[PDB]
């Protein structure tokens, strides 16, 4: 089983056509992309009628897996996360126990059995979820639009949250369990309830219309879109530098081919060969 | 730049600093553990008084000494052909120390603070610190 | 609560020393260190094992580690190969030490591949690195790469051998991997000082370690190519025997302090430089 979310420098989502298959299109190389069929709901739950309609998917994480798979030869099923989000432990309204949500509670019951997303590893997941060596190193910056540089993680504008500067982050995330575990930070943790997005095209959307003034997120995701939709910068360095490793469920005996598989990947450089696929 | 200056924040032997030997500092610099290797440093190179380091950095022979700011930029304000450099990262009081059994410990503290509402500190560094 | 630990010499993670002899011992900062001392060499009972002071990057993370899982350590220097490899199939080193279990656990420079990890488990990478090359002052593509001995002036540059960088290299650059035979180095300060007045053209190893290097370098003479470009991303992380117990345990307090950020004041303190940038 294959969940994940729709992120485009690693998931791309498309409709596909009346047919019902993907289009024919082809790299600037001229081999096609190759796709899947990954249902799922269209568009986001409350704002959607709940239709779980099957779309085209492919990109980074796909052909990844695609490669994985061919190495260890499994059919697989392809479906993203129902709520959107990443998750983590809640005590949610009405309840006691702090629970999962996102696909790492899709996983713990049992919907999906391995997890093939940017997923961050964290302390806090690693107690629930087998995380797997590291396939990709990335970090943890700052974007704005186009005069007051930010000052990374240490500018006091930060510190000392003003109504002039508004700046949030995505909730049940992991830049959101980084930012509570820092008490020292909560105040900007206690900007980030006011503010906080549910995913990346608005959030950055909003940066280029200026409702935000500055989006905390991945390293890779930011350089990524400035690479392809310039106008807007990265300030600061990466202040939590970390990776992005497969997940999978805890004790599976999976674990263990799939580490040596993305390390002999990383021998011959093929995930190299994938991000310039990916990322000119 | 002040003292975060790998220069400074990782030893280097082409590069020379002390302070004197037997001194405040000295304890800073011991108490400071993860800057001990700087210490390492202090022991080879760590003056006795302030004027042979300050003709010995005039002579380039020292390239930089940390001390204390008050005398510091008092010389830089009179000689002019040395620079200051790094804040006053460690704040702190030049007061009049003594014996703890002696009872003039509060007149003094309450006369010297007398003193300060009355600025008579100020008249005397207008008197020797400040018109240079 | 008693592990064995051993590593040796790689300059801004491990440091070497003899104890303060005004002291007996030295400063903290520093754990008590010995020689690789087996039957044979244990130099009789008069000097059991000669007293060394061992500090630095490695050392303050696997304090930190103690301190936190409390359990203690013995560390010991390695002698018989630097790290290991499958020298006639038999490996050597911390990873001979540990898969034939002279040793419980393993830190240092350990370069985290397959082949290592199959025959020895690792924990999660506590710290990120690769292959880089550092010239003094393109790509894996380019000729002076892809066939350096076909056009030109012969192009000189190498790397040690019996490395992690040299078993990928012949695992995928054998023709590249014979012209850098003939240019090994016997280590990496010899090839810096080579390169210093021009032996060789440049050097391919860690990046982590030419970071090091030019960010303290007088010259500042850079990598190949600006941030590096660092190629097989891999990590350090810490060496366990096979399905030992530990691995929970270690993975998890490894990955909270990570993520408590005081890594990164280690690496600010550790391996920073001057003209990095
Ligand atoms: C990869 O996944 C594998 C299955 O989950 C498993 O290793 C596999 O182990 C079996 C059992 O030995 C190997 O099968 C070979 O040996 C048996 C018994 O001798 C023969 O009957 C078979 O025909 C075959 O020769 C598999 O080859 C082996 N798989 C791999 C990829 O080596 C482990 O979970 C993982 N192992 C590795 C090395 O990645
Ligand atoms: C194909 O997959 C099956 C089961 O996953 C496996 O037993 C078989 O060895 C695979 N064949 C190849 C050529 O990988």
């Amino acid at each position: 089983k294959i969940v994940t979310i729709h992120q485009e420098p690693f998931v791309y989502v498309k409709p596909t056509m009346s047919d019902g298959t993907c289009k024919e299109e082809f790299t600037v190389n001229g081999d096609p992309v190759k796709k899947v069929i990954c249902t799922g709901p269209n568009d986001t739950s409350p704002g959607s009628p709940r239709h779980t309609v099957p779309q085209c998917c492919y990109g980074f994480c796909i052909d990844l897996l695609i490669k994985l798979a061919r190495t260890m030869n499994f059919t697989y099923e392809v479906h993203l996360v129902a709520d959107g989000k990443f998750g983590t432990q809640e005590r949610v309204n009405n309840s006691n126990k702090k629970e999962w949500n996102g696909m790492m509670g899709e996983l713990l019951s049992g919907q999906a059995d391995m997890i093939v997303a940017p997923l961050t590893i964290n302390n806090e997941r690693a107690q629930y979820i087998e995380f797997s060596k590291p396939f990709k190193y990335q970090g943890l910056t700052i974007l704005v639009k186009k005069e007051e540089r930010i000052t990374g993680i240490n500018d006091p504008r930060l510190r000392n949250p003003s109504d002039k500067f508004i700046y949030a982050t995505v909730k049940q995330s992991s830049v959101d369990i980084y930012f509570r575990r820092q008490v020292e930070l909560s105040t900007m943790y206690r900007h980030m309830e006011k503010h906080n997005y549910e995913s990346a095209a608005e959030a950055i959307q909003a940066v280029r219309d200026n409702k935000l003034h500055a989006f905390i997120w991945d390293s890779a995701v930011l350089e990524f879109e400035a690479s392809q939709k310039c106008d807007l910068v990265t300030t600061g360095e990466l202040f939590f530098r970390s990776g992005f490793g497969i997940g999978m469920r805890k004790d599976s005996p999976w674990k263990q081919n799939v580490s040596l598989s993305i390390l002999k990947s990383h021998e011959n450089g093929f995930m190299e060969d994938l991000d310039k696929t990916w990322v000119r | 730049t002040g003292i975060n200056d790998p220069r400074l924040r990782n030893p280097s032997d082409k590069f020379i600093y002390a302070t004197v030997k037997q001194s405040s500092v000295d304890i800073y610099f011991r108490r400071q553990v993860e800057l001990s290797t700087m210490y390492r440093h202090m022991e080879k190179h760590n003056y006795e008084s302030a004027a042979e380091a300050i003709q010995a950095v005039r002579d380039n022979k020292l390239h930089a000494f940390i001390w204390d700011s008050a005398v510091l930029e008092f010389e830089a304000s009179q000689k002019c052909d040395l620079v200051t450099t790094g804040e006053l990262f460690f704040r702190s009081g030049f007061g009049i120390g003594m014996r703890k059994d002696s009872p003039w410990k509060q007149n003094v503290s309450l006369s010297i603070l007398k003193s300060h509402e009355n600025g008579f500190m100020e008249d005397l560094d207008k008197t020797w610190v400040r018109y240079q | 609560r008693h592990l064995t630990v051993a590593t040796l010499e790689e300059r801004p993670f491990v440091i070497v020393e003899s104890p303060d002899p005004g002291t007996g011992g030295c400063v903290p900062n520093t754990v008590p260190c010995r020689r690789q001392s087996n039957h044979t060499f244990s130099s009789g009972d008069l000097t059991p094992y000669t007293k060394l002071c061992c500090k630095g990057f490695c050392i303050d993370i696997l304090k930190k580690l103690a301190k936190v899982v409390k359990f203690s350590y013995d560390l010991y220097l390695v002698t018989n190969g630097k790290h290991g490899k499958r020298v006639r199939g038999v490996w050597n080193g911390m990873i001979g030490e540990v898969y034939y279990k002279r040793a419980d656990m393993a830190i240092g420079s350990l370069t985290i591949n397959e082949e290592r990890s199959e025959i020895i488990d690792f924990s999660v990478p506590f710290v990120e690195t690769g292959i880089s090359v550092m010239v003094s002052r393109s790509g894996l593509s380019d000729k002076k790469f892809q066939r350096p001995q076909d056009q030109y002036p012969p192009f000189r540059f190498g790397t040690v051998p019996n490395g992690s960088t040299e078993r990928n290299i012949r695992s995928n650059y054998r023709d590249m991997h014979t012209h850098m035979v003939k240019f090994n180095q016997r280590s990496v300060e010899d090839a810096l000082t080579s390169l210093k007045m021009g032996k060789l053209d440049a050097f391919i190893y860690d990046a982590a370690v030419l970071n090091y290097m030019a960010g303290k370098d007088e010259g500042c003479k850079l990598v190949t190519i600006g941030s590096g470009k660092v190629f097989a991303t891999t990590g350090y992380g810490i060496a366990m025997q096979k399905d030992s117990h530990w691995k929970r345990a270690i993975d998890l307090a490894l990955l909270q302090l990570l993520g408590d950020g005081e890594t990164q004041k280690l690496e600010t303190v550790w391996l920073s430089g001057i003209c990095q940038n």
